[PDB]
């Protein structure tokens, strides 16, 4: 299974740097669109924690330097990629951590909340709600790739 | 003897600050050291007058004499009825005033419109016309016609239009008799409210001056002018009052009033007062050269009976 | 409303599906060339 | 609880300056300080009871006001425009739901009284008050929507006000819509990142069934 | 010799609704003057009334000084319009005032602006022309600021302004903008503001040249009526079919200009039904003595859309 | 409107599903054939 895992490698890093550059496409979106002072700082606690922004650095760097050190085999990019990849786990476990606190405070925002189109904030929280639950899709994407590199790098040391 | 007792008073001086309103009895033809005047206000004594009857002049027996109350200002805006009482030989006279109460009470335009010379001496039956502008709504507003001699009076017509500008106006239309309006009758239309602070009084009667009959000429279409339309002109000058009738005809038929327009009448010369308007008449070509007339009557009340003036124009 | 942004949704999902895809194919492809060459 | 509605009382969202107003958030009659955060201009203000008491108006207090009690969520804002005019259309509202009412009335600069008031809807005059009090359009259709005005006469002069579009909607416009579009937009990138990976996916292969 | 100065009170009758003459009995009072050396004149609102016939009545005479008053009859809506009328006593050439208005509260009477138009004379005759912002109904000068703004051009020439204090404590001041003609015809226009710091917003007027479409007149002078044997002669101008309404006429006896208190024009009726063409009538009543000496008169006509040099005149003679 | 905009992109990832499994029998019949 080590060989098995060793071919789709290169996609499993691959899909970090995805996963990065959406957060980062949703973070700058959130970011420049919104007025934030508008919405909670609970409803907005993805921005507010600042998880798209430190999700997407760290999912892009280490999803390159997995696809460098696949395409390279270096003893400094391996060790120096799993490093990137232990802290990417971390970062995607917290992030895992803040959108369903997110989806929480979502739906206790939604609970005195009719309709999706009351409001601008309703509206706003609603749009982050499947907002949070297609970044959820995608940190466990993340968060399943790095304990994959995680598990064929410590077990190839094995 | 009777004094003639009239009563004046000062008013705002713009120029001024003004806290007081110098109230004046005067009486006329009283007879010397026979009078005492005293002041009342809605019918209560003021013994704090401190009154200065201050003597004008004497003639043998008779005399004239008035005295001032100075008043507060806001003494006068209360439309409170000031009154002088005057006793002479015993005898006891009065003379009452207030503040002109307000004209225009909520914003509420009346105009009373005399009647046209056209009703009154060629139709025979003149209207006076109350016209109530600026209501909101025609609800509770009783519009009263008063006369001066005859308890009998004729039925007012009244309607109301509510207009593009969201105001309702309320037309009175009184129909009276053309020889009283000769006579000099006064009519007023009283237009009451329940928050009217006081009914809007207007008063007209036939409008005073010395008459002046109008000299009436009619001038041809310009011997210049062969061009498709025909302007006929009549001067009509040098008439008292303003109030006047004119009117254009085809062979004695009657054209309607929208075909000829007539000038706002111009005061002239002065200081005895005349008018002068212009009434102008264009027709076409065609209908200029059908060998036929046009006359300018005019109906005015300056005129000898029956107070209409014709001219006639015609190229034959 | 509702079902067009729920739709839509899964239409994003059918992307990331897509480029994932397209993503393995493409190193399965860039590998075999490099092997290749 | 529920979302913090933030109210003026005076409900007039046009007031002129020197206006006294009065900011309240989800609403008693108690000026309960330290218990509200007040964002003004999408800038936090240190005004912390529940009651802002503007007492004058001034043209740098205008624009949205959200109030934020504790324990409750941050408010719909609302848009203060305070105004210099000679003749003000004060309104309750300039976005109206159906089966829905609003006051409009016509003021005139620092307690002036404006007499004679005419009140148009798209040059067209719907009501005329003497006294410029509440025009109240209870139960507003689509009718009710238009381009509002008023002409008064001042203490004798005749001034007119400037128009004001009052809408009358089935529901909110909700001014964030495009956020939704942000979706399909991060499709026809990634279906066009797709024909990318199409397209250097095949010429790849194209060279790779040229060398067998 | 001294002058001495008269006391001048200025009382009136009041409104009686029960009454019907509907007229308001105006007195000037005036104690302690010279006889036969005074002079009542009336004025409402800086206007001279003329047409009165106001009565002058002595009071007494106490040795060379003397009482008289001056009786003046106002219509009741002419008192009701709370228009100052005032008395102008003039005693040993010195002008003694006396102000009287319907007594009214405290309100803050507003401020009216009308922007006029140049006269056609001074914009194709004599090639000045002039608009004219004039400002009513300030309670003082102090702190009003009148500007002019264009819409084309810059070149915004010195605004001359002056005021005049009423005698209805109002203050009214008459800003006049020298104007360049071409400018005028061409259509630009000219807006004024005038600002206070109690004002919201700066009261503005904006103007231009009247818009439709223009027509030249004709005119035709008639002359006096063949039934006409008596004392006067009147001369018609008949101007017709022109817009805008904007005209200028003069009279000329002999190429010599006539002033514009001899003649009288009357104001512009509109007719043709939205084709927009405006007629008036320019009456000149001369006597008959300056009719019968063969003269020559000329009714000029001055209008914008007339051919250059936009004067069209009317010989009438009594001999031709 | 999204439902005219949703279904024209539905039809654009079917295409690109079609292209993709285009593409994997292909690859795969490479990697039997060597
Ligand atoms: C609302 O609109 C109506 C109609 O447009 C206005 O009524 C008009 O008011 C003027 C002046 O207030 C009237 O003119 C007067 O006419 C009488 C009789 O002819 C004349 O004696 C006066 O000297 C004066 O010229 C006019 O007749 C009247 N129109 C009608 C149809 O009655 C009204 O003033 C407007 N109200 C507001 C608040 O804007
Ligand atoms: C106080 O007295 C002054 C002086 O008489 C009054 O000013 C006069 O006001 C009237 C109207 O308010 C002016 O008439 C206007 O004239 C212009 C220019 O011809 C014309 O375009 C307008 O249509 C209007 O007819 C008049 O010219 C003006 N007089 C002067 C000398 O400026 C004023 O109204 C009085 N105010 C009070 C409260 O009594
Ligand atoms: C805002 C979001 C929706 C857009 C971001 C998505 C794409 C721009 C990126 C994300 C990761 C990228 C992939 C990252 C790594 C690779 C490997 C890369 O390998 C090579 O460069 C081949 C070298 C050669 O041709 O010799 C080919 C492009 C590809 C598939 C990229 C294709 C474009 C992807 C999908
Ligand atoms: C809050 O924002 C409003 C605008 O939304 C500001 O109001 C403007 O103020 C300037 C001068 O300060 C005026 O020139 C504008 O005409 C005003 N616009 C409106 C719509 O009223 C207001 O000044 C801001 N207040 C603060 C404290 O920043
Ligand atoms: C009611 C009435 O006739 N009032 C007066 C009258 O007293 C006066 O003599 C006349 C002359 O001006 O004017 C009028
Ligand atoms: C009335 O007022 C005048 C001026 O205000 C004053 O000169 C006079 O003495 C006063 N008379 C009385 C009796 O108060
Ligand atoms: C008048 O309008 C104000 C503001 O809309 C409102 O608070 C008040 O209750 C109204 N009063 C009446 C009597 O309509
Ligand atoms: C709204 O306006 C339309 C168009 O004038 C009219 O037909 C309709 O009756 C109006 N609605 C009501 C409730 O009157
Ligand atoms: C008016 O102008 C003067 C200077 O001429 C200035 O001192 C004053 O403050 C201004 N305002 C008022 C209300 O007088």
């Amino acid at each position: 299974w080590q060989s098995f895992l060793k071919k789709e490698l290169e996609f499993l890093g691959v899909t970090q740097v995805l996963v990065g550059l959406i957060c980062l496409c949703f973070g700058t979106v959130v970011c420049s669109t919104l007025q934030t002072s508008d919405f909670d700082d609970e409803v907005l606690l993805l921005y507010r924690a600042g998880y798209p922004f430190w999700g997407a650095v760290l999912f892009v760097l280490s999803g390159f330097l997995s696809i460098m050190s696949e395409r390279k085999n270096t003893l400094y990019l391996v060790r120096g990629s799993l490093g990137a990849n232990i802290v990417s786990s971390i970062a995607a476990g917290l992030g895992i951590a803040i959108l369903i606190l997110n989806l929480s405070n979502n739906s206790a925002y939604m609970n005195y909340c009719k309709d999706i189109t009351e409001d601008d904030g309703c509206f706003v929280t609603s749009f982050i709600t499947e907002l949070v639950l297609m970044l959820l899709f995608l940190t466990i994407l993340a968060f399943c790739s790095a304990v994959l590199l995680i598990i064929y790098r410590i077990g190839q040391e094995f | 003897t009777k004094p003639t007792v009239d009563l004046l008073h000062s008013s705002c001086d713009p120029n001024a600050f003004h806290s007081t309103i110098q109230l004046y009895c005067f009486v006329y033809g009283h007879i010397q050291n026979d009078v005492s005047i005293h002041w009342l206000m809605d019918d209560r004594k003021i013994y704090e007058t401190h009154a200065q009857n201050v003597l004008i002049k004497e003639e043998g027996k008779l005399a004239s004499t008035y005295s001032r109350l100075n008043i507060t200002q806001q003494q006068w805006m209360s439309e409170s009825t000031f009154t002088c009482k005057v006793t002479s030989q015993g005898e006891n006279y009065w003379a009452h005033t207030r503040r002109c109460s307000d004209d225009e009470p909520r914003g509420v335009i009346t105009y009373l419109i005399p009647p046209s010379p056209l009703d009154l001496y060629e139709n025979g039956t003149p209207k006076l016309t109350c016209l109530v502008l600026d209501l909101e709504s025609e609800e509770n507003i009783t519009v009263t016609w008063v006369r001066e001699r005859k308890k009998s009076i004729g039925s007012a017509s009244q309607r109301s239009t509510k207009h593009h500008n969201a105001t309702t106006s309320i037309t009175s239309i009184l129909p009276v008799d053309a020889k009283d309006w000769i006579e000099g009758e006064g009519y007023q239309c009283r237009v009451d409210h329940p928050h009217f602070p006081k009914p809007i009084v207007r008063s007209i009667t036939k409008a005073p001056g010395k008459r002046s009959a109008p000299e009436v000429y009619v001038f041809l279409p310009p011997e210049e002018e062969e061009k498709d339309k025909r302007t006929l002109t009549c001067l009509i000058q040098n008439f008292f009052p303003e109030d006047i009738s004119v009117q254009w005809l085809q062979d004695s038929k009657l054209i309607p009033k929208s075909q000829h327009s007539t000038t706002t009448p111009l005061k002239y010369n002065g200081s005895n007062q005349r008018f002068f308007i212009f009434s102008r008449l264009e027709v076409t070509k065609a209908l200029w050269t059908q060998t036929k007339q046009f006359t300018c009557r005019v109906i005015h009340e300056a005129l000898r009976e029956p107070r209409k003036l014709e001219r006639t124009i015609s190229k034959s | 409303p509702q079902l067009c942004y729920i739709l839509d949704a899964i239409l994003f999902l059918y992307g990331i599906v897509l480029t994932l895809l397209y993503c393995r194919l493409k190193i399965q492809v860039r590998k075999a060339d490099i092997a290749s060459r | 609880t529920q979302k913090s509605v933030v109210s003026l009382d005076p409900p007039w969202i046009r007031i002129l300056t020197g206006d006294k107003v009065t900011l309240i958030c989800n609403g008693n009659n108690s000026s309960q300080m330290n218990s509200t955060k007040w964002i003004h201009n999408d800038s936090i203000s240190n005004v912390k009871s529940s009651h802002w008491v503007i007492v004058s108006a001034t043209i740098q207090d205008s624009g949205k006001y959200i109030c934020q009690k504790q324990g409750f969520y941050k408010s719909k804002p609302v848009y203060l425009n305070v105004m210099q005019e000679w003749l003000l259309l004060q309104s309750s509202a300039d976005v109206v739901l159906d089966n829905g009412s609003f006051d409009i009335r016509c003021r005139s600069w620092k307690k002036w009284k404006v007499h004679k008031v005419i009140y148009y809807k798209d040059d067209i005059a719907f009501k005329y008050s003497y006294d410029s009090n509440n025009i109240s359009i209870r139960k507003a259709t689509f009718n009710d929507s238009g381009s509002y005005h008023c002409t008064g006469y001042l203490n004798k002069v005749e001034c007119k006000s400037d128009k004001f579009s009052i809408a009358v909607v089935k529901d909110y416009t909700i001014e964030y819509r495009w956020l939704q579009l942000i979706f399909p937009s991060l499709a026809v990138i990634l279906f066009a990142v797709d024909t990318g990976l199409w397209f250097s996916t095949h010429k790849q292969f194209e060279s790779i069934l040229k060398i067998q």
